[PDB]
């Protein structure tokens, strides 16, 4: 198992996702067409928002 | 100014270039649906009308 971590914007956690586009999805984090796995996000407006 | 949905307003753009990668990079919008058609191929096609 490979657990990738990250924090993004709250209109960009559709950017991940096999197909999608947007600047995550182009120039940081790409997912193959055949991705097999889960997409967990959460949001965190508590603790990363000073 | 934008008219409202009762009376969306319709132009007709047609005989010129327009990169439609200016569009498609800009962080301003939200939904992007594109149907029938990929936006990254929206570059190298050449529509009419």
């Amino acid at each position: 198992v490979y657990a990738d971590s990250f924090v993004i914007r709250g209109d960009e956690v559709r950017q991940i996702a096999p197909g999608q586009t947007g600047k995550i999805a182009d120039y940081n984090y790409k997912l193959p067409d055949d991705f097999t796995g889960c997409v967990i996000a959460w949001n965190s407006n508590n603790l990363d928002s000073k | 100014r934008f008219a409202s949905v009762y009376a969306w307003n319709r132009k007709r753009i047609s005989n010129c270039v327009a990169d439609y990668s200016v569009l498609y990079n800009s962080a301003s919008f939200s939904t992007f649906k594109c149907y029938g058609v990929s936006p990254t191929k929206l570059n190298d096609l050449c529509f009419t009308n």
